[PDB]
């Protein structure tokens, strides 16, 4: 099974540097070229560079020559890309892929495999952990048949946060809405519709993790006692 | 180098109907070997891009017989005969004939679906939040079509109060509805002065039905 796994969400101060990573598995690392892409807003999808792990030979898009640098680790089957002297212009999502193209002569295309992506935020602002608030219904009862629960992840920076219910053991029916930047600070929420069979009895926990601040919050959604 | 230009910017298609994304290029894409390196990528909501067609007309393993790659010279075309709900995404075209490989700007596909009324859910502020002096009353409106819907907040029988913030999701590429979350954020003071809070939803136009509400104190 071919899998490409990338590094986590980086938050970097301008002028510094970061090194992203793409760990391969399932295929023979050194026999294929690995391409790296940039998906920015406005700019939108640019080809950065590529590397052949077998020979260590690289190729760089002229536009990123001197900004990005590629390398590879044969033993671990992990390719790296380094971004130097970061700027606001460098904030985007970077991808890595086993494109599958051979040579102008073979003209053969092996199935492409893409990594998940890595959000990189070039900023000076201070990191702020989110405030999780467990939102439960009430009154003449709400959501009759299926009940919807919710979680409000308020006032954090930067993105992203990783909301999940019962640590992934509750996947069907979850809804997560995009964070909207208000006062230089984000806010997002998520809902989970579970049948009434497991609401009153049977625990439900909203778990939010904030990578940029090494934070984890577990909020047991509780009913109203008033 | 090389400029790929896509059109339309976005497009709505009623499931079953066809669609034609266009990609014009700034130079010729024919290589010495007589080959034209033009590919078409997808990228569905929340996923990475994926190759669909390589060498102008070669469907990849797994691609449906409904997709058609075409073109000649500088004009290229991707045709979808029967649009299915799962084709939701932002199609991109990449030229590979000239070194700095370049992409198009993408064309966003939107599956036109039949109208569907939402399911409203309103939530009172958490006591935990109230101890910090703020109050966010949340209302989840989900599983609806079309997109743009009108949500109304009526505090203590009257209009809005203390500013609302809204957020929709991507269309579900399985079914084809939407989901939105409307958050009313008042301070602790304002919340503690009114007692009835409502969330009405107007399906495009008219007098807003689909109302959910709670009563402060009596909760
Ligand atoms: O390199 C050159 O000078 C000669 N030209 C070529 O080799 C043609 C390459 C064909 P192709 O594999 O489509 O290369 C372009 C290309 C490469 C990567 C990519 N991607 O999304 O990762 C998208 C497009």
């Amino acid at each position: 099974a071919v899998k490409l796994q990338q590094s986590g969400p980086e938050l970097v101060r301008p002028g510094t540097s970061v090194k992203l990573s793409c760990k391969t598995s399932g295929y023979i690392f050194t026999s294929y070229w690995i391409h790296w892409l940039k998906q920015s807003s406005g700019q939108g999808l640019e080809w950065i560079a590529r590397i052949y792990p077998g020979t260590g030979g690289t190729y760089y898009n002229e536009k990123f020559k001197g900004k990005a640098t590629l390398t590879a680790d044969k033993s671990s089957s992990t390719a790296y890309m380094q971004l130097s002297s970061l700027k606001s212009e460098d904030s985007a999502v970077y991808f890595c892929t086993r494109w599958g193209f051979t040579t102008v002569r073979e003209n053969y295309y092996a199935m492409d495999y893409w990594g998940q992506g890595t959000l990189v935020t070039v900023s000076s602002a201070k990191t702020t952990p989110p405030s999780v608030y467990p939102l439960a219904p009430g009154s003449a009862a709400q959501t009759n048949s299926m009940v919807t629960l919710g979680c409000l992840v308020k006032g954090y920076f930067p993105e992203p946060v990783t909301v999940t219910w019962n640590s992934g053991s509750l996947s069907s029916g979850v809804h997560t809405f995009p964070a909207v930047l208000q006062s230089d600070l984000y806010t997002l929420s998520s809902s989970v519709t579970v049948p009434s069979s497991p609401r009153p009895s049977e625990t439900v926990t909203c778990n939010v993790a904030h990578p940029a601040s090494s934070t984890k919050v577990d909020k047991k959604i509780v009913p109203r006692d008033c | 180098d090389i400029v790929m230009t896509q059109s339309p910017l976005t497009l709505s298609v009623t499931i079953g109907q066809p669609a034609s994304i266009s990609c014009k290029s700034s130079q010729s894409l024919l290589y010495s070997n007589g080959k034209t390196y033009l590919n078409w990528l997808l990228q569905r909501p929340g996923q990475s891009p994926k190759r669909l067609i390589y060498l102008v007309s070669k469907l990849e393993s797994g691609v449906p017989d409904r997709f058609t790659g075409s073109g000649s010279g500088t004009d290229f075309t991707l045709k979808i005969s029967r649009v299915e709900a799962a084709d939701l995404g932002v199609y991109y075209c990449v030229q590979g004939t000239h070194f700095p490989y370049t992409f198009g700007g993408g064309t966003k596909l939107e599956i036109l679906r039949a109208d569907a009324a939402p399911t409203v859910s309103i939530f009172p502020p958490s006591s935990e939040q109230l101890t910090s002096g703020g109050a966010s009353v949340v209302c989840f409106l989900n599983n609806f079509y079309p997109k743009d819907i009108n949500v109304k907040w009526k505090i203590d029988g009257s209009e809005r109060q203390n500013g609302v913030l809204n957020s929709w999701t991507d269309q579900d590429s399985k079914d084809s509805t939407y989901s939105m979350s409307s958050t009313l954020t008042l301070t602790k003071d304002e919340y503690e002065r009114h007692n009835s809070y409502t969330c009405e939803a107007t399906h495009k136009t008219s007098t807003s039905p689909i109302v959910k509400s709670f009563n402060r104190n009596e909760c």
